[PDB]
């Protein structure tokens, strides 16, 4: 669970995140794909090239849902209920890949945010990234 | 895959006994029904919303043998796995883009059936040998994505 | 969660296994030390002999908490909240281990009770045991 | 280690930059931080109980540099990772009792390490070519588990 400082540094780093929110999911999106292949195989339909319009597009749908949910953060099951239903009964994605995008949103954010990327920032961050994706997969089965 | 002689003559030994038609339908259909995310592959089959529904559906029956007969093919080349299924891998991943996961899946979905199936004859040391059998062969058919 | 049919489906299987839970426990825990090797490492002042005191002993223990999260399927994060201290504070089992316990618990079910383990069965007891590892794992950080 | 020669190139180059004192104990004092669980195997190293000691604690700093030398060790043997590692492997699961699954998170940790501070340079292939070498130092730690 998430405690009062883990917000804290969550909306902070997130904060600081700010207009390239989009770039960011994007890169993330490129890094899984790269470095985790099987991933790609929920994204048939998409040009996967590097630099595409469909990753970047759908990096910045990501980099959103995760703003909103920084600022609902003491409300995630209801500010996400809609993206939880889509994942569990259309898109129904195996749990195993929300801890690999996770990861690289990570490795992305340690990438471009060097000074906020402390030891409790990073610990923050990941329990963060890590509820996001209970809330997504909460109603699987 | 490091199998030992005498888990390599468990799992064939049991192995013989086994029904693969029906055991193939068994393990297909649970999967479906314990696991329904992975009903995402197999729209074009019908009728899928309750037990009842899935586990007598024809087309589940039949994909099921085909499934367990590929496997029971691969149990005859052990030392082989990764050549015995190289295109079968690459059918997965580039035509029906199946996030390999799901192999895995599959594979304890099959070992609760056999337990189900053999009682205790499904000794704890026959099912470790079946679980290197299972990861073996999960292994095998994520080799060729890219 | 749980669904009313998948309460129902756990007490009358549990129920099966009545005064056997023990003999059970000690088995999936036979089954999963030689199927998953590395779940010794946490148990390393234990005799893992076939037939070990030890092993039957803890066997019990387990198979207990289960009977008596079937016992307070609607309040089970209360009714398991000390186990959940426990494993959190001081044995800190890295979470893929529930998954491999959980596998074996079944392997033991589907072993001993053939007419019981239907399909739909077997699916309201991998909920329940999916339920039961979320919970003894909810306060890890 | 299914390395592609612009992918061992890729590794070596950026390692030939890495501070190992410095790199060796952050990614291992983050693993503490970001993973508390695995203080258990550390109790010895004294108070771990915030962020700032576990990160100022020399003896953690001092295990770190340790760790990450045998990991330096291994870039040179890429195409043996499991000779390497053997005796290592052994003493994981003999003494020390290490579940495998921590050598996983190490990685992963060690990955945030190097772009924390390569940044730019530490690009979507640079971390592909890492995820891999990564996952086959896990592998090799692991195989002499009994
Ligand atoms: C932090 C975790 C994630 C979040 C916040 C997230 C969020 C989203 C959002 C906002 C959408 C667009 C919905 C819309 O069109 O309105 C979406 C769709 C989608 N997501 Fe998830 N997602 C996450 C993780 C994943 C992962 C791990 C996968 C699998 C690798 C995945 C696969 C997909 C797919 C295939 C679509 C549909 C894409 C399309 O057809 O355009 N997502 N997600
Ligand atoms: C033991 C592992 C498996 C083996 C040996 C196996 C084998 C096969 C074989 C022989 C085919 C027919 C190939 C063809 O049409 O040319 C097939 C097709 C297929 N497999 Fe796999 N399979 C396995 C697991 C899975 C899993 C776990 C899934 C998804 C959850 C899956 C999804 C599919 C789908 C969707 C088809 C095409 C069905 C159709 O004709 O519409 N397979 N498999
Ligand atoms: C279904 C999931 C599990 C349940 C219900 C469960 C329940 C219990 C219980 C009742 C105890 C005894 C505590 C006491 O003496 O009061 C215990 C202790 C323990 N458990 Fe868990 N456990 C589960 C899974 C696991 C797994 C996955 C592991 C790691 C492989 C594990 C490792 C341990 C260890 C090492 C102890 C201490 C044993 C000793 O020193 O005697 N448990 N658990
Ligand atoms: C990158 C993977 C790792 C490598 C290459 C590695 C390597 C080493 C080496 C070379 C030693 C020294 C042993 C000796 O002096 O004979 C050591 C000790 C040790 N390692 Fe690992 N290690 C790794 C990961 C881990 C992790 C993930 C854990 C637990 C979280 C861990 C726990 C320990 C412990 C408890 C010791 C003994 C420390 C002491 O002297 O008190 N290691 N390791």
């Amino acid at each position: 669970v998430l405690s009062p400082a883990d917000k804290t540094n969550v909306k902070a780093a997130w904060g600081k995140v700010g207009a390239h929110a989009g770039e960011y999911g994007a890169e993330a999106l490129e890094r899984m794909f790269l470095s985790f292949p099987t991933t790609k195989t929920y994204f048939p339909h998409f040009d996967l090239s590097h630099g595409s319009a469909q990753v970047k597009g759908h990096g910045k749908k990501v980099a959103d849902a995760l703003t909103n949910a920084v600022a609902h953060v003491d409300d995630m099951p209801n500010a996400l209920s809609a993206l939880s239903d889509l994942h569990a009964h259309k898109l129904r994605v195996d749990p195993v890949n929300f801890k690999l995008l996770s990861h690289c949103l990570l490795v992305t954010l340690a990438a471009h945010l060097p000074a906020e990327f402390t030891p409790a920032v990073h610990a923050s961050l990941d329990k963060f990234l890590a509820s996001v994706s209970t809330v997504l997969t909460s109603k699987y089965r | 895959m490091h199998l030992t002689p005498e888990e390599k003559s468990a799992v064939t030994a049991l192995w013989g006994k086994v029904n693969v038609d029906e055991v193939g339908g068994e393990a297909l259909g649970r999967l479906l029904v314990v696991y329904p995310e992975t009903q995402r592959f197999f729209e074009s089959f019908g009728d899928l919303s309750t037990p009842d529904a899935v586990m007598g559906n024809p087309k589940v029956k039949a994909h099921g043998k085909k499934v367990l007969g590929a496997f029971s093919d691969g149990l005859a080349h052990l030392d082989n796995l990764k050549g015995t299924f190289a295109t079968l891998s690459e059918l997965h991943c580039d035509k029906l883009h199946v996030d390999p996961e799901n192999f895995r899946l599959l594979g304890n979905v099959l070992v609760c059936v056999l337990a189900h199936h053999f009682g205790k004859e499904f000794t704890p040391p026959v099912q470790a040998a079946y679980q290197k059998v299972v990861a073996g062969v999960a292994n095998a058919l994520a080799h060729k994505y890219h």
